């Protein structure tokens, strides 16, 4: 989400995918590891946040018929001290859970990223826009090598090295 | 070969620890504001109480008379209940009310008193049943005739179940002393409870009330717990409401207080006066004195749990 | 070309989740200490009671006779405050002092209780005006001559405003029983008081007490909230120290405990008995039991939040 | 942080910059950016804890006259367990900011780290103490275009690639 | 040259933020559950109440003879335990214990109460020594013979001292009236009872109850805690348990109730029925209801703290 | 852990470590400094969390003679709250401490990683599972001399070029 100036609004199959433009044409294909990686981690946040509590409350208080002013006062105190104790926890929560969540998305699209880096090794190039410049033309049949981790790094390691 | 993550056009902003409105791509609620307007009683043994008091259960005024020997999982307090028919009003009502919202119900059983020489059938015109009658498990001991002289009485009884008894009798105050010779003879005119840990030792008061139900007298109703094999005697000599049934707690429930209907079709554990709160959240901005299994209630209106990337649109 | 961060000599300390005591470039302080020793009270209408005590602006000793009818966003009482001139106490005193320190003032009203019979200017040295006084919102009623018999009556008060009462009455205890029949007669005295939720019922305690004032004798003051439309009734026949006017709340305020000055120049929300705490910051650890809009207190003394990198030097 | 052995306390007009030594002479500027964006998240981080309460609490003890001492202690125990809440919460909340602030900076120090070594394809190659060597004399100019992020990363390719 | 990191064959699965069930290398415990079943008191000035009730060290029945003048720093209450030899009980009973648990124990001093004209030696059956003897710190005030009047008395006392007294009388409710009347003659008994902060006034209760200690009649305790320089004043005529010395507290202490054996070998901070809590972990699920300096008590059985890294075996 | 396809369970030396295979045979030796950093990491998270609190709470019920219903329920009414509030805060406690301490290691491991890579510049390449392809015979001498970070990046240059 840096170095990546934007995302991809047509991109409606994944969370993360790839988009080609070679020689025969062009494709956008989206990565079903990485993100299906991203949405369990959050499926996982969201099955431990949402819970219910077996912890059981009696009434302490009386709606028609006020309690004695005294302990009326005490208990307003306690339940608004308490009050206050679970905003707090519920506000940093929320917050803390919703920051390690952006940031635990941009490390997978990192993860991502250098992955694809280390399957290219010689015969391409970074560009510093989140692109890889090839040096041969890779046919759509070598981008689906490349997408499902097959691609070879030495197939064609010396006509892109002469480039 | 390029390879970037995925955006929409219209995120969601949330809060993190570094920024405040950070859009995402998605994000769910943390805080339930949904409440259903409605009692959700199904699976769950419930007496609404409607215009009979919690508390009258125990004496039996004619609005209590069907729920004298009730059983429930879930008791609901209604606003137009009332504790009392003739006017009167409960020592240390509060907790003997949290200790029957809890009980699971209610069981009497006669206490067996039986009196001579005095009369026993003290009824007034705000307790009507077919016409003036009295509380249903209370006697209001007069004298014989319209002045005479009301001897004093001894009256025992010993708690011979596993569970802890429920007693409750009552002190009447008149509307003036003259009125209290009427109804018990001229002179004092004292009323002395005891058991091992209880003793007292009471004086009538009387005096001219606030009409309350028509009626410038009032009846103090005091209560105790008796353990098992203990024993509780009463010697006075007039203005004693007697107990002639005690009451043992069934079981355990729950008490709330509503002015909703009761539904039987939905479900839930969580109450409070507007309605049910059915929810799956753990936090919640509807009612902060909410019983039973609710979320734990927070001042914030909304709490937006990200549950998407950052969302970096074009 | 190189590139890196920049650094300082003198760094500061912190801890982190995983180090205790790492020196980062600059640092805040997140704990709160510093507390002017002044009752901030800019922009709010403050009544400094001094001698005069909360409870007494309802019965009017005279050192309240300037705080019957006051009119306060910010209430401070004093150590030197007393809330009676002749010996007495308040039952549940702490309750209603709650209530008048956030009841935004007090408006007192005649209550209108005619008497017909007896002497009702009964007064002590101790509660000095010009000469000897008492209460300047009670009338301590007495028997008509020096012993006398002080005749029954009975006097009802209707809360006809859309606000609740504050109504306030006495027993009093005499130092022996032979003054308690020269004040009000021989035989047995008996106050009863009832409303709509409120009743008892009192017996008066002669005896002899420590002595406070000079004086042996001591007087109890009772209160209750009178309800819109709802009605009082006394029934008395000595040892009664009557109420003469009712109070009303005004709105709203707050109450604070206080030894300090009050400046009228600086402002805060946040008071103890110290002073003020004026500051940003969610921590303080100068008062636990500070009142109004506090950061939250804790224990520890500092908590410095990072606010730059990791101080590397060399 | 890390392999960066230390910090350049000369380096007095922002967090981060770039000091050049070529053959014209020696440079030292610092980078707006990523220093406004550290600035900017700790600045963040300010205006969301120090912060306001509109709860307003009510005096439930009297220091003047003491209140019954059972329901006395009563209040002395909730204040001193919402105390010890507090604390913790406080500890707690204090330590984590930390440690995510300074994870954070050594965040920023390596985007731009990796940032200058993507505008610099194959025309420098790295040193392993956060130094980039160029094979071609890149004069102040250049080092400005660096700096900016204006500089060609091929109108530099052929000469670099011959040393 | 390939390089990576450990591993383990059987690691230990723990809970993050993301999954639930990470196996990694090396987990350590932070929920305390192992528990000490004896009292750890070594180093700790400790006195075991046993049969002798913590409240009765004040009042001094005889199984609290050797109990009157007692000092710790961690007091031990026993179920066996009794407050009373004649049967009673104390009225704010829990408050007293509560002074007393953290008093650091108590030191007894003479009042000065003398007296002239009635007997001050009422003895029962049921606080026995060598035969029928009464309270230790108490002496039960009786009329001079049998009925008669019992003299209008006053008693005052003065705190000499730069802490406060602790001062506790007792009121006797006999078997009947008639009872009552052989003890301390006819008429209405009354009991006062005042100082600078408090005035309560006390009446007996001769009525009709059940054998406690074979004894029909009770005695039941009042206290107050008289400030320095400040008096306190009774005023009786009969129904009178009169205190005889006054108690001090001596400095600081604990109080626990436990059932368990005392050890002096092993040393604890943290207390509960069951035993000692000796941990340095920041929780525990033991008991919730654990004093002193003990780890924040959680619901959760275990929580295991990862120490290694994703173990990732083959 | 994450191209690292599984860990060494024949690593008992320490937490991180180097396996080489060259021509004269074959190495496991431990690496000291990223394995006592994590160490350290995890034992400053050990000793801020095993701590002793000084605050001392009375007893405020009585299990002998049961006190006041109100006011017994008011006492568990508040201990109750507090109950689910430290249980709160521990679970959340642990689950976040164990996040950042696997996220902790793994960031160690990428750093030894991408630290031994700047080691080797041209002479060694990635292959795309954890391991530097050496395209020069590097003997048990030149293995030690790349463990102790003392291996020439210029010394060996022109050889592995050829290759």
């Amino acid at each position: 989400a840096g170095f990546i100036e934007n995302g991809w609004e047509g991109l409606i199959d994944g969370w993360y995918g790839f988009r080609h433009q070679n020689a025969q044409g062009e494709g956008t294909a989206a990565d079903y590891k990485s993100t299906q990686s991203a949405i369990d981690q959050i499926t996982g946040k969201l099955n431990r946040l949402i819970e219910k509590t077996n912890q059981q409350f009696e009434l302490i208080d009386n709606e028609f018929n006020e309690v004695e002013k005294q302990i009326g006062n005490v208990i307003n105190w306690t339940r608004d001290s308490i009050t206050e104790v679970w905003s707090y926890n519920a506000e940093l929560l929320v917050a803390m859970e919703n920051q390690h969540t952006i940031d635990l998305a941009d490390s997978e699209m990192d993860k991502l990223y250098e992955r694809v880096k280390r399957q290219l090794r010689e015969n391409a190039e970074e560009d510093g826009t989140g692109c890889f410049e090839i040096f041969h033309k890779c046919d759509d049949d070598c981008m689906a090598s490349i997408r499902n981790n097959t691609y070879d790094h030495s197939k064609y390691r010396e006509e892109a090295m002469q480039n | 070969i390029c390879l970037g993550h995925h955006a929409v056009s219209n995120g969601t902003k949330v809060n993190t620890l570094t920024e405040r409105g950070v859009e995402v791509v998605n994000a769910t609620e943390t805080v339930e504001r949904t409440n259903i307007p409605r009692i959700c009683s199904k699976g769950k043994r419930t007496v609404d109480l409607g215009q009979c008091g919690l508390l009258g259960t125990i004496t039996g005024p004619p609005q209590c008379d069907q729920f004298l020997e009730f059983s429930a999982d879930l008791i609901i307090e209604r606003r137009e209940g009332s504790d009392v028919c003739y006017p009167g009003k409960f020592v240390n009502e509060e907790a003997l009310r949290q200790i029957l919202r809890e009980s699971g119900g209610i069981d009497k059983e006669a206490m067996g008193f039986t009196y001579s020489g005095i009369r026993t059938n003290g009824a007034t015109s705000a307790c009507r049943r077919s016409g003036s009658s009295f509380y249903a498990e209370m006697k209001w001991l007069l004298s014989n005739t319209d002045n005479a002289a009301f001897p004093q009485m001894t009256k025992s009884y010993k708690n011979t179940r596993k569970s802890p008894a429920l007693i409750v009798w009552g002190i009447h105050h008149s509307v003036s002393t003259a009125e209290q010779t009427k109804l018990y003879g001229s002179g004092n005119k004292l009323v002395t409870v005891g058991s091992s840990n209880y003793q007292q030792s009471f004086v009538p008061s009387p005096g001219a009330r606030t009409q309350v139900n028509g009626l410038s007298g009032r009846i103090d109703f005091h209560w105790l717990m008796l353990n098992p094999n203990d024993t509780v005697t009463f010697s006075f000599n007039g203005a004693f409401i007697a107990p002639d049934r005690a009451s043992f707690l069934r079981g355990k429930s729950m008490g709330i207080q509503s002015g909703v209907q009761v539904d039987a079709n939905c479900e839930g554990d969580c109450y409070h006066s507007g309605g049910t709160i059915i929810s799956n959240l753990p936090f919640q901005n509807i009612d902060s004195r909410a019983v039973g299994k609710c979320p734990r209630y927070v001042k914030q209106r909304s709490l937006l749990l990200a549950t998407g990337m950052k969302n970096v649109p074009e």
